[PDB]
């Protein structure tokens, strides 16, 4: 059991992107947009494919 | 001290990255007439006296 609750945990999260042209961007910088990583899991299907 | 090599040699923090006194965050930035400037924004508690 221990391994599938390590599992399900590591597989399925949301986790601290980040962000493309942070504060404090460089001089000029000019593109600014959200960095979008491990989303969280939305079917039966996606925890079987763990 | 963030990893000692075989050589002697001493990897510092000083070397791995920059290190400043610097904002704990750089989002927002304030000009009073074009002077730079910092500010206090005070909202009113609900209901007390202004």
């Amino acid at each position: 059991p221990v391994d599938v609750i390590t599992a399900i945990k590591a597989q399925n999260a949301q986790v601290a992107a980040g962000q493309l042209g942070g504060t404090p961007p460089v001089k000029g910088q000019q593109l600014n947009a959200s960095i979008i990583a491990q989303t969280r899991l939305t079917s039966t299907e996606e925890f079987g494919k763990i | 001290l963030l990893k000692v090599n075989q050589d002697g040699s001493r990897v510092l923090l000083r070397d791995v990255a920059k290190i400043e006194l610097g904002g704990e965050n750089y989002d927002i930035i304030a000009e009073f007439n074009g002077q730079p400037a910092s500010g206090l924004g005070i909202k009113l508690a609900t209901g007390a006296n202004a």
